[PDB]
RNA sequence: GUCGACGUACUUCAUAGGAUCA
RNA sequence: GGAACUAAUUCCGUAGGUGAACCUGCGGAAGGAUCAUUAAAGA
RNA sequence: GAAGACUAACUACUGCGAAAGCAUUUGCCAAGGACGUUUUCAUUAAUCAAGAACGAAAGUUAGGGGAUCGAAGAUGAUCAGAUACCGUCGUAGUCUUAACCAUAAACUAUGCCGACUAGGGAUCGGGUGGUGUUUUUUUAAUGACCCACUCGGCACCUUACGAGAAAU
């Protein structure tokens, strides 16, 4: 879950 | 005898018991239509001898106590059996 | 204006042929004006128009798709109707041209179309005034154009499967509908 | 004395094409279908179409310099039905009657030595 | 409502069929068959098969089958005689 | 058309719910209202969503003279096409041709539901509660459980339908994630298109089809040209730098060799990552 | 805008010397003009008799023949000989059930160096005492029938240019020559070679095409 | 968790046929 | 917006399935109702 | 003209193969059953846990090919009935080389070897006989048929003396 998380912040990144 | 060697090859071919059921019943109906006590009695005499047909037998008894005659199709046969031989024994 | 066909005779029907020339013969020359020959020396029938007796010019297709429609298995009565009406066509197909079916499968395909004792086959003729021959595999339809495709429609019906009971109810519903009209 | 042409009737499902060309085939005089002669698409390929079609043809031939016809009669062949239906003879019938000449009548179809598939799947198709 | 059918006779089984060939009053089926039922052809024309006979035309029914021994004319078996039932199992004992 | 006879099932739909007593209930397709009346005990305020004129003139009929006749709406016409307003759990009989548009309907609302009691068919059901590496997960369970949560409730055997169909059915409770998460809609589904097309192939397998690759080229074109950068030499058309791209990116994230009916969220995700980064997108 | 046979000229074709009919009919072009000159459109058509319409028989009702145009003068056009075929009924009415099909082809060079391949049919038979009813062959005696239908075949065409080749296909005497020198191995009626087909003509040469209607 | 696949245990559905009489 | 002025068939194996009360691709089975014609090198 | 599949009618569930299966010609390679035999060895045999070769269609790995049909997908219609629930493009596949997988109503819903028990007509292969027919060369001689026999195959009919509850 917790590395599931970080991904989608990165993913925010490259929208 | 070709013809007729072709049509009884493909007709050998059909085992499927309503198939065979059918060709049956209209058979001994035409056989009753179209086509004397001693030949009656010597097979009363046998089948009492015998008892053949009634549920100590093998396929009967089989069917019966595996509860597998309460379908009513093999129910059908096994009363088919029981008049056959209920016809022979009547004098 | 003298012209002619020639049609050739297979010879399962060539017993037929030369055994029932004799109502043949007669409804192609007087009533048609029209003037038969068949050679032997090739197995076939062939047919000239001669100029002087002549009136209608569909005379010589006229009897060339009567000769035609005996050659292809049809009754010699039937055959006839095809003479005498102007609304009469066949239609021809296959069992591998539905569904390609080989084997005992095929031969069980004929015998559903069949019926026993004809009764199917005679069902789909009776309720759609149709006329079917049933070949080796090849099944020819006779009739007019709309009872031909309801026939058609039936008899591929029963080629890919479905039982022959459903198509005897389905085909008095075509009958109920035929009949009207 | 006569001048002769070929009359090429392809007679499918939803059609029948009368062609009228040459002996060699390349120059074309009359084609009509079935199609422009009924204006409803339930029945392009009706036998009164075809008749329809085929008197026209008939006609505009006639007004070029051709008494005569081969007719070549085909259905769809390849790997469909192989025989023509109604509309191809309902066509021939209706050229017949025409006051051409008709001569040597064959049939066509392609037909293979076998070839591929048929559309349609393991379940046959049209019912 | 009741009918009123005047002046009988009454008939089973042959004599009906010996005096319904008279006219078109009787046609008949294909051959039938089974077990002391099948037909036998004593050359390429001529055969004894049992039949049963068709009476009713456009709605009628059927009679008892008969032992016809017949031949083919022109195409068409033609019916030419009643073969009884002991005749017909000599005649098939033959072949 | 078939009709839930067991009264004993009905309850246990119901009940399972956990209606509170302030809630709006959605009851889509509600049948003769075998069902309903429960659910006008437990929820404030209930709108039933029919097609049949005739239900639901019975259906109307039912409540009459009952003290919850005025707590029921009836919304007609399709499902499909009407405007639900807020609803705030979902119990759902509805024929089973619906089954996969009613699902995204409702993870694709605005203000979703909180849980909701759907009847599915079998097959269906377990393709929804299917996780990764068994026989039958495929793109809609993926789909489905990266939005949602899907936990079975019971079977519903075929012998408690009028007429008894083939095909046997389950009860399933959905429950909707919240927030939904920030990945896209249309960049998941185009890459779970793409990698599922052919199950347990592995995944470089689904990036070798021309359709694809022409698909992907014309993308990273478009995106070029929507930042204006223009474009380099390319040896056959543009999809021959995508294709070295592509290769790159199955050598880093490892997962140009694992088959993809096998591969869990957090791979798809990284792999979602993984084409972003590079310039590549799939909607 | 058109009505195109206003401008389209007729020509007749015109057979070769080796037949009897050496008319055959009318076709159309275009009028020639400059900038498409017709000659240059007529230059390839290939056109159907059957040769009973260029033989006067009748036996010949099958058997089409290909003809070729290659020259043109003055509305004349000279043609040459294509190939030649049988019409579908008369081979649909051949094959039967319960006989057996022998089939051969060859590829072949003529004198003048038209490469042509050549094709033959032929059917068995029951010999006219035998009762049993189908008569296939053995199949080892089917592969000596092919091999002597292939030497016959392959001897007989480069023995001959082409114009003999065509009036030894007229009269049928392949088939005497099949039928006489394959009756020891088996019964095998219905000879035929029905098919010939060109695949290289060689150059053009107006000296033969002009020595066929001269 | 009214979860799945099993493993044990149990329940239940399918029984009338001929003859005579009314 | 307004005030208006007129008018009126049953399955087996295998691979998949996001409008799935089940559908489809490929090979196989009958445990699925055969009528009619049949010498035509009848040299 | 190019391309890649496929081998119609003949074609008979007859022929061959342990089964799955096998249908254009020609050659090459090696193999096989039956028949014939006044050859040869002399018990070398029958059935088989372990172990091994092959095993339709689908399916995976890596190349090639990619015409046709076409799981998935996308779209057209959703016109009372769908009785007449389908149209259009189509990824994988279908083809092939090298490895995997090892399943089918893989059917005769029927283990293998040996013996005995009845009458007939056909068909495939081999052999023996015949002042029979044709193929004549000019009479032979093969080949093709006809008739009688025999061994070995795939099937069919009629009856049981027999078996079954019955189909058979
Ligand atoms: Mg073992
Ligand atoms: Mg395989
Ligand atoms: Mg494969
Ligand atoms: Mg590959
Ligand atoms: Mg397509
Ligand atoms: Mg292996
Ligand atoms: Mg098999
Ligand atoms: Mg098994």
């Amino acid at each position: 879950r917790e590395e599931r998380k970080t991904i989608i912040g990165k993913l925010q990144d490259y929208k | 005898m070709f013809r007729e060697e072709r049509k009884a090859r493909r007709l050998k071919k059909i085992k499927s018991k309503t198939y065979r059921k059918i060709k049956k019943k209209e058979l001994m109906k035409n056989r009753e239509l179209a086509a004397d006590n001693e030949d009656h009695d010597i097979a009363r005499a046998k089948e009492r001898m015998t008892l053949k047909h009634k549920t100590n037998s093998k396929w009967a008894k089989d069917m019966i106590k595996h509860g597998m005659t309460n379908d009513a199709e093999t129910r059908e046969e096994m009363e088919e059996m029981l008049r056959q031989g209920e016809r022979l024994k009547a004098k | 204006k003298f012209e002619s066909r020639k049609i050739m005779v297979p010879p399962h029907r060539m017993t037929p042929l030369r055994n029932s020339w004799t109502k043949i013969y007669p409804p192609l020359v007087e009533h048609l004006k029209l003037q038969v020959r068949m050679n032997l020396k090739t197995k076939s029938v062939e047919l000239r128009t001669n100029p002087k007796f002549t009136t209608d010019p569909g005379a010589l297709q006229k009897g060339a798709d009567f000769i035609k429609a005996f050659t292809l298995g049809f009754d010699l009565d039937d055959s006839i109707a095809l003479l005498r009406l102007d609304d009469l066509y066949i239609e021809t197909f296959e069992v591998k041209d539905v569904k390609t079916l080989t084997g005992d499968h095929l031969s069980r395909a004929i015998g559903r179309i069949a019926g026993k004792d004809g009764k199917t086959k005679f069902a789909i003729e009776n309720a759609t005034r149709t006329r079917i021959v049933l070949a080796d595999s090849k099944i020819h339809i006779l009739g007019g154009f709309t009872h031909i495709r309801m026939a058609r429609e039936s008899v591929v019906s029963l080629i890919l499967g479905s039982p022959p009971g459903k198509v005897y109810g389905n085909l008095r519903t075509v009958a109920s509908r035929l009949k009207e009209r | 004395s006569q001048v002769f042409g070929v009359a090429r009737i392809y007679a499918s499902f939803n059609d029948t094409f009368v062609h009228v060309t040459d002996l060699s085939g390349k120059e074309t005089i009359a084609r009509v279908t079935g199609g422009m002669k009924v204006k409803a698409d339930r029945d392009e390929s009706s036998p009164y179409a075809a008749m329809l079609a085929a008197q026209d043809v008939a006609a505009k031939c006639k007004e070029v310099g051709i008494t005569a016809v081969h007719v070549k009669i085909r259905a769809t062949g390849g790997t469909r039905t192989k025989t023509p239906g109604p509309g191809g003879q309902a066509a021939l019938r209706a050229l017949a009657r025409s006051g051409l000449r008709i001569g040597r009548i064959e049939d066509v179809t392609p037909v293979p030595s076998d070839s591929t598939r048929k559309k349609g799947g393991r379940r046959g198709r049209r019912l | 409502n009741k009918t009123r059918m005047n002046t009988l006779c009454d008939i089973a089984s042959t004599p009906l069929a010996n005096i319904a060939r008279k006219g078109l009053l009787l046609t008949y089926s294909k051959p039938l068959t089974g077990q002391g039922l099948k037909t036998v052809n004593l050359s390429p024309t001529e055969r004894y098969c049992y039949v049963v006979p068709r009476f009713g035309s456009k709605i009628g029914w059927d009679l008892n089958p008969i032992a016809v021994h017949q031949k083919k004319q022109k195409g068409q078996w033609t019916v030419i005689k009643f073969i009884t039932r002991k005749g017909f199992q000599t005649i098939t004992g033959e072949e | 058309q078939h009709i839930l006879k067991n009264p004993l099932v009905a309850q246990g739909i119901v009940d399972k719910a956990q209606i509170r007593p302030s809630d709006v209930v959605l009851e889509v397709g509600p049948g003769t209202g075998n069902l309903t009346v429960r659910i006008l005990e437990q929820a404030k305020n209930v709108v039933a969503v029919e097609m049949d004129p005739r239900m639901a003139a019975e259906l109307t009929k039912r409540v009459r003279g009952t003290p919850v006749e005025k707590k029921l709406e009836i919304m007609l016409g399709d499902f499909m096409k009407t405007e639900l307003p807020y609803f705030d759990i979902c119990i759902s009989n509805t024929p089973y041709q619906i089954s996969s548009p009613l699902v995204f309907k409702l993870i694709n609302q605005p203000r979703p539901p909180r849980v909701s009691i759907l009847m599915f068919q079998r097959e269906f059901a377990l393709r929804l509660l299917a996780r990764p590496g068994d026989s039958l997960y495929c793109r809609l369970s993926a789909n489905v459980q990266m939005w949602a949560n899907v936990t079975h409730i019971m079977k519903v055997g075929k012998n408690n339908f009028r007429p008894p169909p083939q095909v046997e059915s389950s009860v399933v409770r959905l429950e909707i994630k919240n927030p939904r998460p920030q990945v896209d809609y249309n960049e998941w589904d185009g890459l779970l298109r793409i990698v599922f097309v052919r199950k347990n192939r592995t995944i470089s397998a689904g990036f070798k089809s021309t359709t694809v690759m022409d698909i992907l080229e014309k993308n990273y074109k478009t995106f070029l040209a929507m930042n204006n950068e223009m474009v380099d030499d390319t040896k056959g058309s543009m999809h021959d730098v995508v294709k070295e791209k592509i290769d790159t990116v199955l050598k880093e994230t490892d997962l140009g060799d694992k088959r993809a009916g096998k591969c869990d969220q957090n791979d798809f995700l990284r792999l979602l990552y993984a084409f972003h980064q590079v310039g590549i997108h799939f909607s | 805008v058109v009505d195109p046979f206003t401008r389209k000229e007729w020509f007749d074709i015109k057979a070769p010397s080796t037949f009897e009919n050496r008319n055959v009919g009318k076709t159309l072009v275009n009028k020639s003009t400059g900038l498409k000159s017709a000659s240059d459109a007529l230059k390839g058509r290939v056109v159907e008799v059957c040769l009973a319409d260029l033989q006067g028989s009748e036996d010949h009702s099958f058997r089409k023949i290909k003809l070729r145009v290659d020259e043109v003068q003055g509305k004349n056009l000279l043609t040459n000989f294509h190939g030649m075929d049988f019409t579908t009924d008369k081979l649909r009415s051949m094959v039967r059930k319960w006989q057996t099909l022998i089939e051969a082809n060859v590829t072949v060079k003529t004198s003048d160096d038209y490469v042509l391949r050549i094709f033959a049919i032929a059917f068995t038979r029951k010999q006219a005492n035998q009762v049993k009813r189908h008569s296939y062959a053995q199949s080892s005696h089917i592969r000596a029938i092919r091999k002597v239908i292939s030497e016959i075949l392959t001897k007989e065409v480069q023995g001959s240019t082409l114009a003999q080749l065509t009036s030894k296909l007229i009269p049928e005497v392949i088939n005497k020559e099949i039928e006489n020198a394959t009756k020891d191995i088996f019964p095998l009626q219905n000879i035929h070679v029905r098919k010939v087909k060109l695949l290289k003509q060689p150059k053009f040469d107006v000296g033969a095409l002009m020595a066929l209607h001269g």
